[PDB]
């Protein structure tokens, strides 16, 4: 979960909030 | 007793806002004052040696001792304050937002602390009256944590934090509020060690002055920036040349003797044995084995843009600019590593440097680097090499 939302967020260039949001959506 | 804190991270994360917060709430007991918000972010701009920085400088004490604090309105204004020394911080108070925390701004700042020398972070984070959730926290708690442990830095044992500058300035008694910023100056009195005296660190005087009297032996003068110097102290030579030992066998102020020379005071020092040609400017005297001479260092320099006179061009390796020690400037050839050979105007890189001669350093000596009398960068030494 926290490589998920730690690539997404690179990935994205959002905050971890915002990152971890998507990922659990 | 004093010392000097500041807070990093990254930007609208709430630095100046938690910079009135502290201010705010070491004003009960009258320790500090009701701070606006305006008033600090408003940075006055000094020019010092060539170099423009906006800080803040925010004071206030506790009951342990009295606070130098420092803020500044920019990632740029950050660097250069870190580069250029102007309050050296043993204490840096990491601030991160709730959300969006490890961003790019702090990742360069806990490495530019780490570089300049910073021994202690105490890390808090803000805006967690807009963050609902605990899960989430934790998660930026242990991005930190490792960030920290990335980089030299405890991490692990590094005391976290957590609360909200805004409620700290309205005077919610809530948990993220006032006793927020209380813990936090509980850390900031106790996990942040007495910061060593002038007086009290190993001798050092760099050598400005090269004097002989008839009967007495070689003077040199300059001011001692730290330990005392006493007659009958073995002192060294070290620096242009290769070190040479000698003794002290007097110090004087204005031709009249003094009973020892202090740190902070232009106090000459007189020597035994060596003659007036074998010690020249630049040269530092020294505890015995205190300081050793290198040619090859690197250093985390920060190249000044055109906006504080600065430079039109950038830097580029095999560039080989004067480097100016305390009393000298020596010429050394700048030795970028892979990957950089253009370094921007604006920018801050870690760079080795090979000085044409020995210079009396140590990890966080501070030197300016120019060409034609103008500065064009500022540097920190980060290691030594022979
Ligand atoms: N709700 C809330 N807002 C904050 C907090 N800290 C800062 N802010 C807001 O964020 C803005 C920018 O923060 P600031 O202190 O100016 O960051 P800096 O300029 O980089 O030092 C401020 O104008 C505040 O209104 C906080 O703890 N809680
Ligand atoms: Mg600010």
């Amino acid at each position: 979960k926290v490589g998920v939302i730690k690539a997404v967020r690179e990935a994205t260039g959002l905050g971890l909030k915002e990152a971890k949001d998507l990922v659990e959506s | 007793p004093h010392v000097n804190v500041g807070t990093i991270g990254h930007v609208d994360h709430g630095k100046t806002t938690l910079t009135a917060a502290i201010a705010t709430v070491a004003a009960i007991t009258s320790g500090g004052e009701a701070k606006d918000y305006a008033s600090i972010d408003s940075a006055p701009e000094e020019k010092a040696r060539g170099i423009t920085i906006n800080t803040s400088h925010v004071e206030y004490d506790t009951p342990s001792r009295h606070y130098a604090h420092v803020d500044c309105p920019g990632h740029a204004d950050y660097v250069k304050n870190m580069i250029t020394g102007a309050a050296q911080m043993d204490g840096a108070i990491l601030v991160v937002s709730a959300t969006d925390g490890p961003m790019p701004q702090t990742r360069e700042h806990i490495l530019l602390s780490r570089q300049v020398g910073v021994p202690y972070i105490v890390v808090f984070m803000n805006k967690c009256d807009m963050v609902d959730d605990e899960e989430l926290l934790e998660l930026v708690e242990m991005e930190v944590r490792e960030l920290l442990s990335d980089y030299d830095f405890p991490g692990d044992d590094t005391p976290i934090v957590k609360g909200s500058a805004t409620e700290a300035l309205k005077g919610s008694q809530e948990k993220y509020g006032q006793p927020a910023v209380v813990e936090l100056l509980n850390i900031l009195d106790t996990y942040i060690p007495e910061p060593e005296r002038d007086i009290d660190k190993a001798f050092l005087m760099p050598i400005e002055d090269v004097f002989s009297i008839s009967g007495r032996g070689t003077v040199v003068t300059g001011r001692v920036e730290s330990g005392i110097v006493k007659v009958g102290d073995e002192i060294e030579i070290v620096g242009i040349r290769d070190t040479q030992k000698t003794t002290c066998t007097g110090v004087e102020m204005f031709r009249k003797l003094l009973d020892e020379g202090r740190a902070g005071e232009n106090c000459g020092v007189l020597l035994r044995g060596t003659k007036r040609e074998d010690v020249q400017r630049g040269q530092v005297l020294a505890k015995p084995g205190s300081i050793t001479p290198h040619t090859k260092f690197d250093a985390e320099v920060y190249v000044l843009s055109k906006e504080e006179g600065g430079r039109h061009t950038p830097f580029l390796n095999g560039y080989r600019p004067q480097f100016y020690f305390r009393t000298t400037d020596v010429t050394g050839a700048i030795q970028l590593q892979d990957g950089t050979e253009m370094v921007m105007p604006g920018d801050n890189v870690e760079m080795g440097v090979e000085l044409i001669h020995p210079i009396a350093m140590d990890k966080g000596l501070r030197f300016a680097i120019r060409e034609g009398g103008r500065t064009v960068g500022a540097g920190v030494v980060a290691n030594v090499n022979v």
